[PDB]
């Protein structure tokens, strides 16, 4: 009964100005010593505190970004929001709005946080990736190469999920401005060459569909 | 700015074990109104974190009492007496007494378990890529531990720093094992000017290098 | 530099 929901763009371009809010219920930072705020988190990495705003107005912010961040607010309405001006590609991560009072009753520590939303800075278009198998030169390991993709995210199976013990499916990585990833498995000898081995392989955003079988070289 | 050390940044465990965590800041964090604002915070996988201790000792709500934290002044400090399974994650300490408010970079709780040599495999560029006109070269380094790792991509016996990009799964499921992949990336040009490639993968399971290579022509 | 909280 007392939530925390972000909403955001999804994505922008740098050099652009990110506008983010937060619907605020349960409580109002209306009343006397409540304050909200924001705190964001780059895809596996450190928690960076942004900036509060109080109930009085009063605001506190980032040394580091004191001319990029403006929290504002909205009493009735009940949200709060915040803007980051001249974004850039290390400005992509997940952002928080967390609640915190600054009186012992209220509860002064960030107990409530919302689920999150996720602004990734790209200058990227949608982009198809290139699905490549890869081969080997006593268990057999095989591969599949997902390449230059944006944006996120492409799904991989192997034989279409039949097949799942021996697998690794990677974290995708940067490449430009373009997405890669890449998968593994790992079967006895006796199995491959000997059955077959298709990679399965989707990209919704560009209706991108793509089954690939590997062969011995 | 009030920089927070967690010490270890890894932590591997047993279930059921004793566990400890270091966060020491540059400077006090006891504000003027008598109380030191240090808290600790889980975040596991996928979700947001949440608060387990605040003002230094101070258990929350719902917080199993295995949890406690102690400390004064810089010096903190967390405990876990009998680690479980949904411990496992991420610990921050955290500062609210000087602006700007501050976490430190974060402790992972992992578990440990056996050593274990990883299964590297390469893999040269594919038909389909090759008559795109780019060159990548993958390797996998599979079911390993610990953690830690040296790769390193050598082509006609010179490393090679530039152009390579490396992908780490988390913890597995099953046998508690972590998993990489690296692949060098050429221009179609490169590739074919070059003829020796070599994966080469340094852990604490052999003195040796496992090393994996092939060449370009007798592919 | 200090956070604001209640005395
Ligand atoms: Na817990």
């Amino acid at each position: 009964q007392v939530t925390l929901k972000e909403s955001g763009p999804g994505i922008l371009k740098p050099s652009q100005t990110l506008s983010l809010t937060c619907s605020l219920s349960g409580f109002s930072l209306r009343t006397s010593g409540m304050g909200v705020g924001w705190i964001r988190q780059p895809s596996g990495k450190g928690l960076e505190w942004l900036a509060h705003i109080w109930w009085d107005d009063d605001k506190n912010y980032n040394p580091s970004l004191k001319s990029q961040l403006t929290i504002s607010k909205d009493t009735s309405r009940n949200q709060v929001f915040l803007k980051i001006t001249s974004v850039d590609t290390a400005d992509t991560a997940t952002y928080y709005c967390v609640r915190r009072a600054h009186n012992v009753v209220l509860g002064d520590w960030f107990a409530y946080w919302g689920q999150g939303t996720l602004v990734t800075v790209s200058a990227a278009k949608t982009t198809a990736p290139s699905v490549y198998p890869l081969a080997p030169v006593s268990s057999v390991t095989l591969g599949c190469l997902v390449k230059g993709y944006f944006p996120e995210p492409v799904t991989l199976t192997w034989n279409s999920g039949s097949l799942s013990s021996g697998v690794h499916t990677f974290p995708a990585v940067l490449q430009s401005d373009l997405y890669t990833l890449s998968s593994s498995v790992t079967v006895t000898s006796s199995t491959w060459p000997s059955q077959s081995i298709t990679c399965n392989v989707a990209h919704p955003a560009s209706s991108t569909k793509v089954d690939k079988k590997i062969e011995p070289r | 700015d009030v920089l927070m050390t967690q010490t270890p940044l890894s932590l591997p465990v047993s279930l059921g074990d004793q566990a400890s965590i270091s966060c020491r800041s540059s400077q006090s964090i006891v504000h003027s109104n008598g109380n030191t604002y240090l808290e600790w915070y889980l975040q596991k996988p996928g979700q947001s974190p949440k608060l387990l201790i605040y003002k230094v000792s101070n258990r929350f709500s719902g917080v199993p009492d295995r949890f406690s934290g102690s400390g004064s002044g810089t010096d903190f400090t967390l405990k876990i007496s009998r680690v479980e399974a949904e411990d496992l994650g991420v610990y921050y300490c955290f500062q609210g007494s000087h602006v700007p408010l501050t976490f430190g970079a974060g402790t992972k709780l992992e578990i440990k378990r056996a050593d274990a040599a990883p299964t590297v495999s390469i893999f040269p560029p594919s038909s389909e890529q090759l008559t795109s006109g780019g060159a990548s070269v993958v390797c996998f380094l599979n079911n390993f531990y610990p953690k830690d790792i040296n790769v390193k991509w050598k082509i006609d016996g010179s490393e090679r720093q530039n152009g390579v990009l490396n992908s780490w799964t988390d913890q597995d499921s099953k046998d508690s094992t972590y998993s990489m992949s690296s692949t060098l990336t050429l221009t179609k040009d490169e590739y074919e000017r070059h003829n020796s490639y070599t994966c080469e993968a340094t852990h604490k399971t052999s003195t040796s290098p496992i090393v994996k290579s092939f060449n370009r022509n007798e592919c | 530099a200090e956070f604001r909280h209640d005395s």
